[PDB]
């Protein structure tokens, strides 16, 4: 009933703050990817939209 | 693993898809 | 097992004949990505060029783009997941799941339920009037198209899952969001461009840069959570100094609970809007937009630009539901996957370890879900170009993909 709320505090204390060195790591890898996907989806969407509308 | 008795090749799937896109592209944007 | 005849009936991409080089896994991934993108450019066939705005909610979770070939994106698949998880997960269905027989059925039964939901959600979608003119034929026609685009997505999913990097559900969600952020920022109607003009006319209409800000905020915030770890000590009480610490990712339960919930919620609004303008407004009452009453009301999410401070009551109740739900799905997930102590043991004498895990795994599970659930809601409160829950899922999806590039780098 409350033993749980306890074990939580335990792990809650084992929370190692992120090394700014690591943060930037994951930050640059993810952001970089979102751009990869994003750029691609843009290269397709924009021109197709341009068209669908110019013809319409 | 699976119980399916019918395995289809990846390229097949891609194909069908391409078919579907082309046919639909025509249907809708065929009007000139 | 009384479904086995059916399972055999369903087609299933061939596992690769032999191993595939990362180079290929990519090319494969690439193609499915591009196909996915092209599919979102084709509208469904409807002699009548028209659609009642859009349910500003179904898309983000679903990787969909309503009014097109992928109008139901991944909805079907996930929705299916929601079910299988509830049933099995809780206990309403017994399954060891460590034995093939079980998985085979489980996995395959989800694969079937998903193919079903394709039309189910397609019917539901058309019914809810995502289109309007219900001419029985054109209506049947659309359902058909709609449903089939999703069936494809189910299979493309499998291709990535066997010949590519990551999964389909993942790729699609990310891909959708990422594209959105980029087109809505640098597209021809790009907020970012709009804002600039205002920075040259001395009349900065914040409303053009605010969302891009949110995106940035939510981003950094979500990345952070993706960096949090738990350091398990290893002070082998042998000699003095023979100490160490094995840090493990904090979001043990992962982010899956966020999709599963956000999905369930979204489904609830679809089904509700459906039962509303059909007959019994059970789950709620909707109007010129969505539901402003009912459970459906209390499961909606206000955002897409900034932080709304009109009805904070909705927020507190919503956040409660989000958190609990996330935890629910969190638990089930950890159970059905293999993140439970019982199983973990085998991998890592038995009960020795097993019982010890049983000491800590459970609390990490609930703590994780709860955390992300919170993180989800706050992300939504802030609002952001992409979705917040979207940027949320995306950040993590992208990352986990990268990791798999490494373990596949070897």
């Amino acid at each position: 009933l409350k033993e749980f709320i306890e074990e939580c505090r335990r792990v809650w204390l084992v929370l190692k703050k992120p090394t700014k060195d690591e943060y930037l790591a994951v930050a640059k890898v993810t952001a970089l990817g979102i751009s990869l996907l994003g750029i691609i989806g843009y290269i397709i969407h924009v021109p197709a939209t341009y068209i669908k509308g110019i013809l319409k | 693993e699976t119980f399916s008795k019918i395995r289809v090749k990846p390229e097949h799937v891609i194909g069908v898809t391409v078919a579907f896109v082309i046919i639909e592209a025509i249907l809708t944007y065929g009007r000139f | 097992k009384k479904l086995i005849p059916i399972l055999e009936k369903i087609p299933e991409v061939e596992l690769p004949v032999k191993e595939i080089t990362f180079k290929e896994k990519l090319k494969w991934t690439g193609i499915v990505l591009v196909l996915y993108f092209i599919m979102g450019c084709i509208d469904v066939y409807t002699a009548g060029a028209q659609i009642p705005a859009i349910f500003e909610f179904w898309q983000t979770i679903t990787a969909s783009r309503i009014g097109t070939l992928i109008t139901l994106g991944i909805g079907p698949i996930v929705t299916a997941g929601i079910i299988m998880q509830l049933l099995v997960g809780s206990g309403i269905i017994q399954m060891d799941l460590s034995i093939p027989e079980n998985r085979a059925l489980f996995q395959g039964c989800q694969k079937l339920l998903s193919i079903i939901m394709c039309f189910v959600e397609a019917v539901l979608f058309v019914g809810a009037g995502a289109f309007g003119i219900l001419t029985p034929l054109l209506a049947f026609l659309v359902i058909i198209q709609i449903a089939f685009g999703s069936i494809i997505l189910i299979y493309l999913d499998e291709i990535v899952s066997k010949y590519g990097i990551g999964s389909g559900i993942g790729l699609f969600i990310a891909a959708g969001v990422s594209q959105t952020i980029f087109v809505g920022a640098l597209g021809p109607e790009g907020y970012l461009w709009k804002f600039l003009n205002s920075l040259i006319q001395g009349v900065p209409n914040i409303e053009y840069i605010a969302p891009i800000i949110g995106t940035i905020i939510v981003f950094l915030m979500v990345v952070y959570a993706e960096c949090m770890r738990v350091e398990i000590p290893l002070a082998h009480g042998r000699i003095k100094g023979a100490v160490g610490k094995y840090p493990i990712k904090f979001v043990y339960v992962s982010n899956i609970p966020v999709i599963l919930a956000a999905a369930l919620f979204a489904n609830i609004q679809l089904w509700g809007l459906a039962l509303y303008r059909m007959g019994i407004p059970i789950l709620g009452h909707y109007e010129g937009g969505r539901a402003v009453d009912g459970i459906a009301y209390y499961l909606s999410t206000p955002y897409g630009l900034s932080s709304v401070i009109s009805d904070p009551i909705h927020a507190i109740v919503y956040m409660i539901a989000m958190i609990i739900t996330c935890v629910m799905f969190g638990i089930f997930w950890v159970e059905t996957t293999g993140l439970d102590p019982k199983s973990m043991a085998k991998r890592i004498s038995e009960k020795a370890i097993e019982h010890r895990l049983k000491r800590y795994i459970p609390p990490l599970t609930v703590m994780s879900s709860a955390f992300v659930g919170f993180l989800a809601t706050i992300a939504n409160f802030i609002g952001a170009l992409g979705g917040g829950t979207g940027v949320l899922l995306t950040v993590s999806i992208v990352y986990r993909m990268y990791e798999q590039l490494l373990r596949e780098r070897t």
